[PDB]
């Protein structure tokens, strides 16, 4: 058997939800996509908070819980980095993924206004990329050398880095 | 095909023990209290009589 | 002075003074061998194996090893687990406040020459670059059998310490 | 994690070049005020005005950037390094990154002409 | 003006971890905390973009080095969901019950290590002993101990020995006595019950706002488990109760861990009775190796055996986030396929990452010895959190 | 029926409403009986009796230089290069072991020798970074490098730890017995 | 197990000269049967006895004082 | 002059030479309590290792922190050591056999245990780090707070004695022990006994996790053998107190019935055997008790300091005043008043 | 405060980038008369408060553009 | 000349023989090898020792009683029992005022969601 049939009835279900979401908030959703029951949402950079309230606050749509956020670069395109979010409706046993985009210069806002644990996550993907989170106390580096310069998960940045350590 | 790999017994295994094996051992707690007072009071009967004995020995000295 | 003199690896006791010094050396090295206090440095996949030596299959108390996790009471240090850029000054500082008859042993393959993270950016390419390590314990899960064997290797080195015989400057 | 640490601020992006300039001026005042704390804390070999003449020239390095928002990321990085040095978070090994040139006078035959580059084929 | 703020542990404060951890104490009461993690931070994610999925697999048993096999499992699951392949039946059960003996191992390490961190010395040895018995069971299947070069993204590395499935039953009968035995001096235990009755309360909606999961979220009262909510690997086909706590205390977070031994043993009883027969790897030779019997005989098996070990197998482009129930919590992984054979990017969601991130929302007001009982029941092994 | 919206079959289950917790007077036992367990420390002496029972039982530990723990045939420790019957080096430089050692511990140069067959000029493992994946064993068609289950080879210098071809052929000379024994239990399950 | 009776009876089985060597060699009293010896010269044993824990069965008696 | 300087040496090799093998014995116990083997590599059956501990420990250096007055770090090890060593006068060893008999026994026995806090409070002040100071505070507050109840039951013991001589108590105790009438007294005394020693059901204060690698000072060397040996002297010293004033001190049974069967007359053999059996009854009580300390050290986790002060002043000590109201009353019901 | 501006001149003289140390008048502009920069401004102001040990708020630090304003501020203590 | 006085004098010399044995036997004695503002307390640290003094002191107050208890038959009983019954209510002052409570400000926010 091809292991995609067991998804299909749900997957064709999920689309009806997803289109609904675009009909719900047409100001902020650039698009939706889904591939093997992973629902992915398409949000402008200055557009994050009004979506995430609705994803938290609706009774039909209550995700309540950040799971992990990070960034992925695509230096081929103009807006360089893109910022991805993952949630988990523990009532309705569902997941949702939210992608925005940001150039290294420009920000994305912080969802630390609502999601409390996310301030730690946003602290992470700062240092790995340089992608900001405006509106965020305790924005500083983590899980790298304190005096480190540059960003590790960046395709121009070399593998071994620049500086090595020895005891003089 | 499939040959030589390990398989379960055709009779299966015995069912294992996975519950809380916790017997409420010992006695009733009131038995511990009553035995406590018994050991005490017998000790006091040995104690105070010996003390009065020692006082009469003190008189004799 | 004699133009020929036996190497200290090759010398034998011949003076009665040397019998006295060698037996006294044996007592000092012997108390150093039996009582044996490392410090819990372990930090990563190379630290559970350090606890596996404390486990009741491959006991270390029967060897006299016990983890006084306080570096002033420690004889040696077991560098275990990987070693990052961010940590390494703390490693140097923990090496600093140790008493003088010390050693340090490199448990784990990341701890010598980087190991699996030899090409990372924020990593020290083995703890050679920080402390002078005398025995390496190879193995990426460096086996309890191998870790104990590293201790026995170090104890053989301890038997050949010659702290007393060098007062005669052999 | 409702609450921040001692000196950490919510990051916020000044809309004007002047407001950025005001923040940078206050920031250099913060470094310059906390500089004698650093020589105590990081136990450094040398003197306080050497710290001050580095902190001046590091902002002299970035005096001539045009953009608002590239100076915004630059200000945020400066504020984070202030946040590190005002606490014990950097250690003195990591603190002495900022003076490679001070601690050792370089060594014999620093190559200057073409020839000293050439005899060691540009090092 | 600020507290006389301390460094908690440079080296050996909490066993199995470098817990550098700023505390601001005002009455031996934490007004706020700030754990600096990064001390183990090897930067593994920068590496795993430069190696093939074939090679990229033992990055992850290094991650979360007390429960290797769930990390192995979750990356194999992410890639099997990405590749649109299906592991066979025998493979599903063998991966399932190894992912449950690893759960037995993980709680057996974590509860006993936490009891040592508190001060109870006897489970800290009685548990590691049975962990050595389980080191043996890792040893017969796969490589050495404590780092299994096992479940491949095609499924399973190789078959069992000829008699492990018997021998593990001889072990499994006596694990119940050896578990209730350590239960007998920690569960009632007025010292332990005093130290752990309401310490670090975690309410429901704040457990969700801190992104927590696994035994902690199930301790707060919400019945959520990936083994039964979004099932996989014949956890459907194996009957399995789940424990759910009542308060937000550390005592529910203790008692649920005690319960999951009793549950994961019942896993092994329903697995060893009903292990099927069939191919233990995936059916084809185009995502994992052919067996070495017939590659010395067949021309076709060689080129697969060569390309899988020079190039590796090619992955369709896309991205997945597969998260499963590690015994620490919900461990996730987010892989972004190039369409090449190196992963273009791969984030981990280490479970203890948000647990550490949710520390000073829980740890406010409590005492400094109370700031130890909170540590090892959010299970900061620190192999997870930085990486 | 029809659900509401914000409404799955995930309702709260039957009897999810927990009981009102019992007070001092909704308790079956007497206060004297409860406080007997309070003062006389029932569950203290209970666990004390547990550990006393474990005093009178057997230990587990072994005398390690005299007894060794369990060793699987698929255990892995240090390396060796096997040879053929009638003694030939068995390693061709397919470079698979270089290709899939995920720490790049393998380094090989190799040349066509006098007779024309391919052999390895320099074969070199960096045992600082041999991570015991064992993939290097599973990557040889001609089954030349193996996993010798020795672990007791602890060195004192990093210089000793760079196994070139000669040390590995010496290990293949040494452990040849045990590698035959191990492959007589693993070559089916490979 | 590790009772006094077992160590006493195995010491009475082996012989006090080999016992006095063995106590200076290991801490235990162990009575095997000479399954075989080494090309380096190392006498091995194997224990029949019923009161033995798992993997205490077989063991080495070395040759050199400076063993490992 | 000649026969007393040997009288003190034999007591030294009876006690100081024994307290080392106590520290070997604790490892042997906790081995079999946690199902492993004790030290076996070191000696013949793995004995003697405390010598290998000490001789190594005497060979390490005298590294000293810069914040510590070095004289203070000489005084506190020495005075804690000699406090727990001059507590060894009026242990009784048979009838009236002490080092120096004096009619005020308990007062010395208790004032030197009262001096026992004074070293550990003084010790944490050297190397004046804030954690290092406040750890000494947290240690000394419990170390006085149970020193109360340790002191405070010694008077209700001698509400059966009314005499401060220690060896008078055992001859009073011939008719019956004191533990077997007064059973919960033993339980609260046993927890009070492990309180004044640094034992980890109760010693939270040796938390290396809380401090910056601090147990007390990490002061090591031949300094380290001093507080260490003082600690293990304190162990069996409070065991000795438990031995005489609560348990059968040197008494086993009547044993005159046996003697008139054996001997026909007094002789040095008869004194030898009777002193043997009295010392052996004292020994067997003392040796079961040192085992019991480990037997409770194994099975329990440590405390919170809040738990520790709550454990002193709220749950134990009003029950102690209840004892102070019931035992003079029980004395008052019958005539029963003890005379010297 | 008498001779306070003498101490202010003593602190101000110790710098560089001053084409005339005798241009230290009580009405010396920082940017104009002393030929200073925006960074030199808070440099000399922090040097002043360090000379006295007093601490100053931000806006009152920001607005001191001449040594006349420094001697205007100086009697806050 | 009595061994009692020999015992308390010899042991400091034994401690000196253990003290200077390191100074004889060691080598390499001493190589090269923020605390700005705060200290923190509750009353539960400072009060235990200060309150400890009358409760330690009353033991030495009660100590001359227990030696002479046969002489004071049925009446020194009455006096000392009055003394104790003063001190015991002196004790139960503090336990009702909770003088050793070191209570935590980790309150779960009792006040509900009063809205609009
Ligand atoms: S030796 Fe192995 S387990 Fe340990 S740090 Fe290195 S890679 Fe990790
Ligand atoms: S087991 Fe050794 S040879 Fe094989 S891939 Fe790993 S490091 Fe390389
Ligand atoms: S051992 Fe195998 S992989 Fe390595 S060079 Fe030889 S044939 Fe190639």
């Amino acid at each position: 058997v091809n292991p995609a049939d067991r998804y299909l009835q749900h997957v064709s279900d999920l689309h009806q939800y997803a289109k609904y979401i675009m009909a719900a908030l047409p100001k902020y959703i650039q698009g939706f996509s889904v591939w093997k029951d992973e629902l992915t949402l398409h949000v402008a950079p200055s557009a994050v908070i009004p979506v995430t309230t609705f994803l938290r606050d609706n009774t039909s749509t209550q995700y309540k819980s950040i799971i992990d956020i990070t960034a992925v670069d695509y230096p081929s395109r103009e807006n360089r980095f893109e910022v991805v979010y993952n949630f988990l409706s523990v009532r309705h046993n569902s997941r949702i993924r939210l992608k925005t985009y940001a150039t290294e210069v420009t920000p994305v806002p912080s969802i630390t206004c609502l999601y409390e644990g996310a301030n730690w996550f946003e602290r992470e993907a700062y240092d790995m990329y340089g992608v900001f989170f405006e509106g965020h106390p305790d924005l500083r580096r983590i899980m790298t050398d304190y005096g480190f310069e540059g960003h590790p998960l960046r395709k121009d940045f070399p593998l071994t880095g620049y500086t090595e350590v020895r005891w003089d | 095909p499939s040959v030589g790999q390990d398989l379960p017994p055709v009779g299966g295994y015995e069912p294992v023990q996975w519950r809380r094996n916790l017997p409420a051992r010992g006695f009733r707690p009131l038995v511990y209290l009553a035995a406590l007072c018994g050991i005490c009071g017998y000790g006091f009967y040995r104690a105070l009589g010996g003390i009065q004995e020692r006082r009469e020995l003190k008189r004799e000295k | 002075m004699p133009t020929d003199f036996p190497l200290p690896s090759q010398q034998k006791p011949n003076s009665a003074v040397d019998y006295t010094l060698t037996t006294l050396d044996a007592v000092a090295n012997w108390a150093r061998q039996g009582s044996f206090w490392p410090v819990t440095f372990g930090l990563a996949c190379c630290a559970v194996e350090m606890m596996h030596v404390s486990a009741p299959r491959y006991d270390q108390d029967r060897l006299g090893i016990i983890f006084r996790a306080s570096p002033r009471q420690s004889d040696i240090m077991i560098v275990a687990g990987t070693l990052t850029n961010k940590m390494a000054p703390v490693l140097r500082q923990v090496y600093d406040q140790m008493p003088e008859p010390r050693w340090v042993i490199s448990m784990g393959s990341c701890a010598n020459g980087g190991g699996y993270y030899h090409f990372s950016y924020s990593v020290v390419r083995g703890c050679d670059r920080i402390v002078p390590v005398d025995v390496y314990v190879p193995g990426c899960p460096p086996t309890s059998e191998a870790l104990m064997y590293g201790v026995f290797q170090l104890q053989r080195k301890m038997r050949n310490t010659k702290i007393t015989r060098m007062w005669y400057r052999k | 994690a409702i609450i921040a640490t001692a000196f950490a601020e919510t990051v916020k992006f000044s809309g004007s070049k002047q407001e950025l300039q005001k923040r940078t001026l206050a920031l250099y005042r913060q470094f310059l005020r906390g500089a004698p704390t650093f020589a105590d804390l990081y136990e450094v070999q040398f003197s306080i005005p050497t710290i001050r003449t580095k902190i001046r020239q590091e902002f002299e390095r970035h005096r001539f950037v045009d953009d608002l928002s590239i100076q915004n990321v630059l200000y945020a990085k400066g504020h984070m390094e202030y946040q590190e040095c005002i606490n014990f978070w950097k250690q003195q090994a990591q603190f002495l990154k900022y003076f490679p040139e001070e601690d050792d006078i370089q060594g014999r035959h620093q190559p200057s002409n073409f020839v000293d580059k050439f005899l060691k084929n540009r090092a | 003006i600020r507290a006389f703020t301390i460094n908690f542990g440079p080296q050996h404060p909490a066993a199995h971890g470098v817990l550098r951890l700023i505390l601001e104490l005002s009455g031996e009461e934490i007004i706020r905390s700030d754990p600096h993690v990064g001390l183990l931070h090897r930067g593994t994610e920068k590496l795993i973009e430069y190696k093939t999925y074939m090679q990229a697999l033992p990055y992850f048993d290094r991650l979360d080095y007390v429960s290797m096999m769930t990390n192995e499992q979750v990356f194999s699951l992410a890639v099997e969901k990405l590749l649109n392949v299906e592991v066979p039946l025998r493979g599903k059960y063998i991966r399932t019950m190894f992912g449950e003996i690893t759960r037995v191992l993980n709680h057996l390490m974590s509860v006993c290590s936490h009891a040592m961190d508190v001060g109870a010395l006897t489970p800290f040895l009685w548990g590691f002993e049975e962990r050595e018995k389980l080191m043996e069971f890792y040893e017969r299947v796969s490589g050495a101990r404590l780092h299994a070069a096992y479940v491949r993204p095609g499924g399973v590395s190789q078959d069992l020995p000829a008699g492990l499935l018997d021998d593990i039953y001889m072990w499994a009968t006596q694990f119940g006595d050896r578990l209730d035995e350590i239960e007998e001096l920690l569960t009632d235990n007025r010292i332990w019950k005093l130290r752990t009755v309401n310490i670090g309360t975690v309410t429901a909606q704040d457990a969700l706002n801190l992104g927590l999961s696994g035994p902690m979220l199930r301790g707060s009262g919400i019945p959520f488990d990936i083994r039964k909510n979004a099932p996989y690997d014949a956890y459907d086909k194996v009957d399995f109760d789940v424990p759910v706590g009542m308060n937000g205390d550390c005592y529910d977070r203790y008692l649920i861990r005690m319960a999951e031994f009793r549950q994961s043993l019942r896993i092994i009883e329903q697995c060893c009775n009903d292990m099927p027969a069939g191919a233990v790897k995936v059916e084809d030779f185009k995502i994992n190796s052919p067996p070495r019997n017939l590659m010395k005989e067949d021309m076709e098996a060689l080129i697969h055996h060569f390309l899988l070990y020079t190039k590796g197998y090619s992955v369709p482009p896309g991205e997945t986030y597969t998260a499963i129930e590690a015994p620490k919590g919900e461990m996730g992984v987010y892989v972004v396929s190039d369409g090449s054979e190196r992963p273009y990017k791969c984030k981990i969601r280490a479970p203890g990452f948000a647990h550490l991130g949710a520390f000073d929302h829980i740890a406010r007001g409590h005492f400094l010895p109370d700031a130890v009982a909170i540590i090892g029941t959010m299970d900061l092994v620190f192999g997870e959190v930085d990486r | 029926n029809i659900y509401a919206g914000g409404s799955a079959a995930a309702a709260p289950p039957a009897g999810f409403r927990i009981h009102r917790p019992a007070t001092w007077e909704e308790s079956e036992e007497g206060a004297l009986s409860k406080a007997t367990k309070y003062f006389l420390l029932a569950e203290m002496f209970r666990g004390l009796y547990v550990v006393l029972e474990q005093f009178f039982r057997a230990p587990y530990t072994i005398y390690y230089p005299f007894e060794k723990g369990p060793v699987s045939p698929r255990f892995r420790g240090e390396h060796a290069l096997r040879r053929y019957p009638s003694g030939e080096e068995r390693c061709i430089a397919c470079k698979l072991c270089e290709a899939i050692c995920p720490a790049l511990a393998i380094t090989i140069d190799a040349e066509e020798r006098i007779d024309g067959s391919r052999r390895t000029t320099k074969y070199d493992i960096d045992m600082t970074k041999c991570i015991y994946c064992g993939y290097c064993q599973e990557s040889c068609p001609v089954d030349a490098i193996v996993e010798t289950p020795n672990v007791e080879y602890a060195t004192e210098t990093r210089e000793e730890l760079l196994y070139n071809k000669e040390k590995l052929l010496a290990n293949g000379d040494k452990w040849e017995l045990e590698l035959q024994y191990a492959l007589d239990a693993d070559a089916p399950y490979r | 197990s590790s009772s006094l009776y077992r160590v006493l009876r195995n010491a009475w089985e082996v012989g006090p000269r080999s016992y006095w060597k063995q106590l200076n060699s290991i801490g235990d009293t162990k009575s095997g049967r000479l399954v075989g010896t080494d090309i380096y010269g190392n006498k091995f044993y194997e224990t029949d006895h019923q009161d033995e824990i798992h993997l205490r069965t077989r063991y080495v008696e070395y040759k050199e004082k400076d063993y490992d | 002059m000649i026969i007393n300087i040997v009288e003190i040496l034999i007591f030294l090799v009876c006690v100081l030479f024994s307290v080392a093998y106590l520290t070997v014995a604790e490892r042997k116990t906790l081995a079999y309590m946690q199902r492993r083997l004790g030290p076996n590599f070191v000696g013949y059956y793995g004995l003697l290792q405390a010598f290998a501990d000490a001789v190594k420990l005497l060979l390490k250096e005298i590294v000293l922190p810069k914040e510590s007055n070095y004289i203070i770090l000489v005084i506190s090890p020495l005075i804690t050591l000699i406090t727990a060593l001059i507590g060894w006068v009026v242990i009784p060893l048979g009838p009236g056999i002490t080092l120096g008999e004096l009619n005020l026994g308990i007062l010395f026995s208790l004032a030197i245990g009262s001096l026992g806090v004074f070293g550990s409070l003084l010790s944490g002040w050297s190397s004046n780090s804030k954690y290092s100071l406040l750890g000494s505070i947290r240690s000394t507050a419990q170390l006085i707070s149970y020193e109360l109840i340790l002191t405070s039951i010694f008077i209700i013991i001698i509400m059966f004695v009314s005499s401060l001589n220690i060896t008078t108590i055992i001859e009073t105790q011939r008719v019956v022990w004191y533990c077997i009438p007064l059973l919960p007294l033993l339980l609260i005394f046993f927890i009070a006994s492990v309180a004044e020693t640094a034992r980890p059901p109760f010693d939270l204060t040796e938390s290396e996790s809380e401090l910056v690698a601090g147990y007390f000072t990490e002061y090591s060397g031949s300094p380290f053998v001093f507080f260490f040996l003082a600690e293990y002297s304190n162990i069996i010293l409070i065991s000795a107190f438990n031995g005489y004033l609560l348990l059968g001190g040197y008494l086993s049974f009547n044993y005159s019935y046996l003697f008139n069967i054996l001997f026909n007359d007094y002789s040095y053999v008869s004194f030898l055997f009777e002193g043997l059996i009295n010392s052996s009854a004292y020994a067997i009580k003392l040796v079961f008790l040192m085992f019991s300390f480990i037997w409770v050290r194994a099975a329990f986790p440590r405390f919170t300091y809040d738990n520790l002060i709550n454990f002193c002043w709220i749950i134990l000590l009003p029950l102690l005043f209840g004892i102070f109201l019931i035992i003079p009353s029980t004395l008052y019901i019958f005539d029963s008043f003890p005379t010297l | 405060r008498p001779d306070a501006e003498k101490r202010i001149a003593a602190v101000l003289e110790s710098f560089d980038k001053i084409s005339n140390p005798a241009a230290i008048t009580p009405t010396a502009s920082f940017a104009k008369d002393l030929n200073l920069d925006s960074l030199d401004t808070v440099e000399v102001v922090v040097a002043i408060e360090e000379e006295f040990g007093i601490e100053i708020p931000d806006k009152e630090a920001d607005e001191i553009k001449s040594v006349n304003q420094a001697v205007e501020y100086i009697l806050a203590q | 000349m009595n061994t009692f006085i020999i015992f308390i004098i010899l042991i400091p010399i034994v401690g000196f023989a253990l003290l200077a044995v390191n100074i004889l036997l060691a080598v390499y004695k001493p190589y090269n090898e923020f605390n700005q503002t705060r200290l923190a307390f509750n009353a539960a640290f400072i009060l235990v020792a200060i309150l400890f003094l009358p409760f330690d002191l009353e033991i030495s107050t009660l100590l001359p009683y227990v030696m002479s208890i046969y002489l004071v038959s049925n009446y020194g009983f009455t006096i000392v029992l009055l003394f104790l019954l003063i001190l015991i209510i002196g004790f139960v002052y503090e336990i009702n005022t909770n003088a050793l409570k070191i209570n935590k400000h980790n309150k779960p926010n009792t006040d509900s969601l009063i809205y609009k």
